[PDB]
C-alpha cells in the first residue's frame, strides 16, 4: 500500500536502477550532456524516455490505486522471453560499444590522413589524431545510442497486460451458475502461457466439482493438450487406488504419484524444474495446492468448493479446468505468437533505423553525424513505429479462435519456442543492416547523381535524411502491415495512421510556423515540402521502399512454399 | 464473483477482420506488375537522362600540363585558368551551371553543427553572440563574426565564367544569371538578413567577415535582394551537401530570344578564377551544365535502377511460378 502521495520518487528509481536499459539511458543522458561528445541533443532521449517513464508508473499508479481503497474500506516469476530480452539488450551493448571503437580506429587515422590536411575542418583545438578518435567514441554512442530500443519494456506491459485483460474478458472462460468468470491476476505472465511445457492439477476441487464427478469438458480438455504435446501430472488423491479409478478416466488423463503431502507437492514440483529446465504451470484450489502454485512458472486457481483461498495466490483463477483450454491453446498460443512477432520487429525497425549512421559514418569522415532529423529519432520510437506493432501484439491471429482449438497442434511453436530465439534476434539484426544499407545507399545512388536538380534541388543532405527517413517510415510500417495477419480496421488504420501521421507531423515540424518558434531546435523549414513534391525523391522512395520489402516478400513466400509452417499450412485450408 | 462479461466484438476477439495469406495467386501479380510498371519506367527515365546533354570540365590543375597548374602555388592571389572545351550537340531549354567539389566532406560532424540557426534567421541576439556551437569562428579579434561557422567560413569562392569562341575567334561571354539557384523556402523563411533599417551596412554593426573571407558579406551582390545571409550563392552553399563528393546549382541560363539553341554546338572557353584551394586534402574542381528534361534531371542511376528492379521483379516472378508450379 505504498504510493502515499509523496513517493514518485521510488517508482523512477524502481524504473530506473533495476531494469538494465532504463539506467543506460539514464547514463547515455550525462554523456550527451557534456558538449565536449555531445553529438545529439538531450531531445532525442528525454522525451522518449519520459514517455516510455510516464507509461508505465501509469499502469502502475492505477493498480496501487486499487490496493489503497481496498485498505481503506477495511480499517520473482519471470518469463523465458524476459531473460532473452535481458540478454540481448546487453548484447547490444557490445555491438554498440565495438562499433563505436571501431568507427573511432576509423576516424583516428581519417584525421591524421584527411581531416589534418582538410583545412575546412579546422576547430582550433590542437588534437592529435589519437584525442579526436577517442573523444569521438563517445560521439558514436549517442549516435548510435537508440540500438538499445527505449520502449521495448513499455510495449511488453502493454501487450502482457492487454493480453491478460482478453482472458478476464472471455465470454467463453465464464461460468453461468456460479457467476465466476476468468481472472488474470498477473498482468506480466502472458507469452509464457504459449510455452508451457508441464501441468500439474489437483483433482479434489479442479477436476471435479467437489459436489465427486469428474468436471464437464474435462476428458475433452485434458485430450485437447495432450495432443497440444503438454504433459499432465496429477499430485493428489489417495494411492493407487483413487489414481487408476480416475487416472484411466479421462482418457487415460503421465505420473501420478499420489498422497503428496503440500510439503511434497512443491517438492515436486522443483524436481522437474531444476532437472529439466522446463516451464511448468500449476493449477489446483484450497490451501494444499498453494505450494505448488508458487513454486510453478504460472499459477491457476480454480475457485472450486475448498474454499475461495488459492485463486489469489495463483497467476489466473477462472472458474472450471475445462477453461484451461481457451488460457494455452488461445490466449496463451496467441500471446507467444503475439509477443515473438513483436519483438522480431521491434528489434528490425530500430537496427534498420539506426544503422543509416553507420553507413554514412563511411561519407561524412566517421565523425558521427545523424542521418535523420534530431526529432525523427525522438518520435520514431514511440509515435511512428509504436502503436502497429502493439495492436498486432494484442489482435493478430494467425488462425480463428475456433480453429485454434480444432488444431491444437499449434502449441508446439510455442513449447520448441521457434518464432524467436537468440539466432532469430541476429536475422532481425541482418535484417536492419541490409534495410539500412538499402535505406541508405539507394538514396546515396541517387543523390550522386542527379535529382531533381533545378531552381528547387533536393540534393541535399536534410532532403537526403527526409528520404531516408520517408523510405524507413513506409517500409516499417508496410513491414508490420506484411507480418499482420489479422487486419482488423484498427490494424490497417494503426498502419496507415501512423505513415498519415509520420507525413502530417513533418509537414508541421518543416512548416515555417514552426521555425519561427525555435530555429535551432527545429531546421528542416521546407526540407518536406520540397524533397516530396518531387518524383524523382518519390521515385527513389518508391524504388527504395520496394527495393527492402519485394525481397522481404519473395523470401517470406518461399520460406512458406517451401517449408511451410503449421499455421500456414492449415490457413490455406479454410475449410 | 462478477457478473458476466460484457458481450462485444472486441472483448471477445472476434472483430470482423480481412485475413489476407499470400498465396500463388496474389503474390505472384504483384511482382510482374511491379516488372511491367518498373521497365517502362525504368526506361523512360533512362532514354530521358540520355537525352540530356551535360559537359563537366575539372580545372582544378593537379595534374601536370593542365594549363593553369600554377595557381596550386599561386605567388600573386589572383590566379585565372582558361580551359577549353567543345560542344558537340546544341544545348535546347534551360540551362544550368554548376560547381562540383570532390573530397571535400561537406557532411563532417563537426563541420554541420559549426552553424548558428537563429543568426541565420537573423536574430538580434544571436547576431552578436554567435552560437557556441560555431566555436572556432564565433569572433576573429574583438567582435563575432556574423556568419559563424565553418561552413559560412569555408565557402567555395571561385568565379566561373563561360565563353563562346565563335568563327571571328572573338570571345562572346553568354548570358549568367545567378538569382533564383536556391530553395523558395530558404530565401524566404529559413535564411533572413538582421531585421531593421534600409542599407545593408548599418544593418550590421560590432561583426567582422569570417577569417577565410576576403570581404564581408555586406557587399555579395550589388542586388539588394541578394546580399547578405540570403545571397543565393551563400545559401546554396550553406545547404549542406549529403556526400563529400557533391555538385551545387551555381547558375542559371535562360532560353535565347532568337530561335537558336541556348548553346550552340561549337568552341568554349571557361576563364576561371582560381581563389578555393582544395588540393592539400586532394580536391576535386569542376563546372558543370546540364539541361533542363520534362522528368526531372540526369540521373542514370535511377534509370538503370528501375530497369534493374524491373527486370529481377520479372525474375523473382518467373521463378516463383517454377516453385509454385513443382509444389502445387
Ligand atoms: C577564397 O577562399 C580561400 C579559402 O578556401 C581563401 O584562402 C584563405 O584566406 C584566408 C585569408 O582571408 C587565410 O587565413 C589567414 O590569412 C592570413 C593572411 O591574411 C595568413 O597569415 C594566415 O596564415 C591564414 O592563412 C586562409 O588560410 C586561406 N585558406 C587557406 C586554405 O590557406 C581566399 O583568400 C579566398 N579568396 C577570395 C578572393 O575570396
Ligand atoms: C585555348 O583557347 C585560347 C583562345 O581561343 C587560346 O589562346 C589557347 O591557346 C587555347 N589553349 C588550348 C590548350 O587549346
Ligand atoms: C579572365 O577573367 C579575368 C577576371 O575578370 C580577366 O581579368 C581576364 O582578362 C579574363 N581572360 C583571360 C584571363 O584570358
Ligand atoms: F486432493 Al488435493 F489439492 F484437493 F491434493
Ligand atoms: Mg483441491
Amino acid at each position: 500500500y505504498k504510493y502515499n502521495a509523496f513517493t514518485f520518487i521510488p517508482m523512477n528509481l524502481f524504473e530506473q536502477f533495476k531494469r538494465a536499459a532504463n539506467l543506460y539511458f539514464l547514463a547515455l543522458l550525462i554523456l550527451q550532456a557534456v558538449p565536449q561528445i555531445s553529438t545529439l541533443a538531450w531531445y532525442t532521449t528525454l522525451v522518449p524516455l519520459l514517455v516510455v517513464l510516464g507509461v508505465t508508473a501509469i499502469k502502475d499508479l492505477v493498480d496501487d490505486v486499487a490496493r489503497h481503497k481496498m485498505d481503506k474500506e477495511i480499517n520473482f516469476k519471470r518469463t523465458k522471453i524476459d531473460y532473452l530480452m535481458n540478454y540481448m539488450v546487453y548484447t547490444i551493448f557490445v555491438v554498440l560499444i565495438l562499433l563505436s571503437a571501431g568507427l573511432a580506429i576509423g576516424h583516428a587515422y581519417w584525421e591524421a590522413q584527411v581531416g589534418n590536411s582538410s583545412w575546412y575542418l579546422y576547430d582550433g583545438e590542437d588534437d592529435t589524431p589519437s584525442y579526436r578518435g577517442f573523444l569521438i567514441f563517445w560521439g558514436y554512442i549517442i549516435v548510435l545510442n537508440t540500438m538499445v530500443p527505449i520502449s521495448l519494456y513499455v510495449s511488453v506491459e502493454v501487450i502482457r497486460l492487454g493480453q491478460s485483460h482478453f482472458i478476464n474478458w472471455d465470454l467463453q472462460m465464464y461460468y453461468a451458475e456460479k457467476d465466476t468468470p476468468a481472472k488474470a491476476r498477473t498482468t506480466t505472465l502472458n507469452e509464457q502461457l504459449g510455452q508451457i511445457h508441464y501441468i500439474f492439477s489437483d483433482k479434489t476441487g479442479t477436476l471435479t466439482q467437489n459436489i465427486d464427478k469428474l468436471q464437464d469438458g474435462v476428458p475433452e480438455t485434458i485430450s485437447k493438450l495432450a495432443k497440444a504435446d503438454i504433459k499432465i501430472w496429477v499430485l493428489t488423491g489417495d494411492k493407487k487406488e483413487t489414481a487408476e479409478n480416475i487416472g484411466f478416466a479421462c482418457e487415460l488423463l503421465a505420473v501420478i504419484c499420489c498422497r503428496v503431502t503440500p510439503k511434497q507437492k512443491a517438492m515436486v514440483v522443483d524436481l522437474v524444474k531444476r532437472y529439466k529446465k522446463a516451464i511448468t504451470l500449476a493449477i489446483g484450489d484450497g490451501a494444499n495446492d498453494v505450494n505448488m502454485i508458487k513454486t510453478a512458472h504460472i499459477g491457476v486457481g480454480i475457485s472450486g468448493q475448498e474454499g475461495m483461498q488459492a485463486v489469489m495466490s495463483s497467476d489466473y483463477s477462472f472458474a472450471q479446468f475445462r477453461y484451461l483450454q481457451r488460457l494455452l491453446l488461445v490466449h496463451g498460443r496467441w500471446s507467444y505468437i503475439r509477443m515473438c512477432k513483436f519483438l522480431r520487429y521491434f528489434f528490425y525497425k530500430n537496427f534498420a533505423f539506426t544503422l543509416v549512421h553507420f553507413w554514412y559514418s563511411f561519407f561524412n569522415g566517421y565523425s558521427a553525424q545523424t542521418a535523420y532529423e534530431d526529432w525523427f529519432i525522438t518520435l520514431y520510437n514511440v509515435l511512428y513505429t509504436s502503436l502497429p506493432v502493439l495492436l498486432m501484439g494484442l489482435l493478430d491471429q494467425d488462425v480463428s479462435d475456433k480453429l485454434s482449438l480444432r488444431f491444437p497442434g499449434l502449441y508446439i511453436v510455442g513449447q520448441r519456442d521457434l518464432l524467436f530465439n537468440y539466432k532469430r534476434f541476429f536475422v532481425s539484426l541482418l535484417h536492419g543492416v541490409l534495410t539500412s544499407m538499402i535505406l541508405f545507399f539507394i538514396p546515396l545512388g541517387a543523390y550522386l547523381q542527379t535529382v531533381g536538380q533545378d531552381g528547387e534541388a533536393p540534393s541535399d543532405y536534410q532532403s537526403f535524411a527526409v528520404t531516408i527517413a520517408s523510405a524507413l517510415v513506409i517500409t516499417v510500417n508496410f513491414q508490420i502491415g506484411l507480418d499482420t495477419s489479422y487486419w482488423t480496421f484498427v490494424n490497417a488504420f494503426s498502419i496507415f495512421g501512423s505513415i498519415a501521421l509520420y507525413f502530417g507531423i513533418m509537414f508541421d515540424f518543416h512548416s515555417a510556423g514552426i521555425h519561427v518558434l525555435f530555429p535551432s531546435a527545429f531546421q528542416f523549414t521546407g526540407t518536406a515540402s520540397n524533397a516530396l513534391r518531387q518524383p524523382y525523391i518519390w521515385l527513389t522512395i518508391i524504388l527504395t521502399v520496394a527495393v527492402c520489402l519485394l525481397p522481404v516478400v519473395a523470401i517470406r513466400f518461399l520460406s512458406m512454399t517451401i517449408w511451410p509452417s503449421e499455421s500456414d499450412k492449415i490457413q490455406k485450408h479454410r475449410k | 464473483k462478477t457478473r458476466r462479461p460484457d458481450n462485444t466484438a472486441f472483448k471477445q476477439q472476434r472483430l470482423p477482420a480481412w485475413q489476407p495469406i499470400l498465396t500463388a495467386g496474389t503474390v505472384l501479380p504483384i511482382f510482374f506488375i511491379i516488372g511491367l510498371i518498373f521497365i517502362p519506367i525504368g526506361i523512360g527515365i533512362f532514354v530521358t537522362s540520355n537525352n540530356i546533354r551535360e559537359i563537366e570540365i575539372d580545372y582544378t590543375g593537379t595534374e601536370p600540363s593542365s594549363p593553369c597548374n600554377k595557381c596550386l602555388s599561386p605567388d600573386v592571389t589572383p590566379c585565372f585558368c582558361t580551359i577549353n572545351f567543345t560542344l558537340e550537340k546544341s544545348f535546347e531549354g534551360n540551362v544550368f551551371m554548376y560547381y562540383g567539389l570532390s573530397n571535400f566532406y561537406q557532411n563532417h560532424r563537426r563541420y554541420v553543427k559549426s552553424r548558428d540557426d537563429s543568426q541565420l534567421n537573423g536574430d538580434s541576439s544571436a547576431l552578436l553572440n554567435p552560437s557556441k556551437e560555431c566555436e572556432p569562428y564565433r569572433r576573429n579579434e574583438d567582435k563575432p563574426i556574423a556568419p559563424c561557422g565553418a561552413i559560412a567560413n569555408s565557402m567555395f569562392n571561385d568565379t566561373l565564367e563561360l565563353f563562346l569562341i565563335g568563327n571571328d575567334s572573338y570571345p562572346i561571354p553568354i548570358a549568367l544569371k545567378k538569382k533564383g539557384i536556391a530553395w523558395w523556402t530558404d530565401k524566404n523563411v529559413k535564411f533572413r538578413n538582421p531585421p531593421g533599417g534600409d542599407n545593408l551596412e548599418e544593418r550590421f554593426k560590432g561583426t567582422t567577415k569570417p577569417v577565410n573571407w576576403l570581404k564581408p558579406v555586406y557587399m555579395l551582390d550589388s542586388d539588394p535582394d541578394n546580399n547578405g545571409f540570403i545571397n543565393e550563392d551563400f545559401i546554396v552553399w550553406m545547404r549542406t551537401a549529403a556526400l563529400p563528393t557533391f555538385r551545387k546549382l551555381y547558375r542559371l541560363i535562360e532560353r535565347k530570344s532568337d530561335l537558336h539553341p541556348t548553346l550552340p554546338a561549337g568552341r568554349y572557353s571557361l576563364n576561371v578564377t582560381y581563389n578555393y584551394p582544395v588540393h592539400y586534402f586532394d580536391g576535386r574542381k569542376r563546372m558543370i551544365l546540364s539541361t533542363i528534361s520534362w522528368m526531372g534531371g540526369k540521373n542514370p542511376f535511377l534509370g538503370i535502377a528501375y530497369i534493374a528492379v524491373g527486370s529481377i521483379s520479372f525474375l523473382l516472378g518467373v521463378v516463383l511460378l517454377v516453385i509454385n508450379h513443382k509444389y502445387r
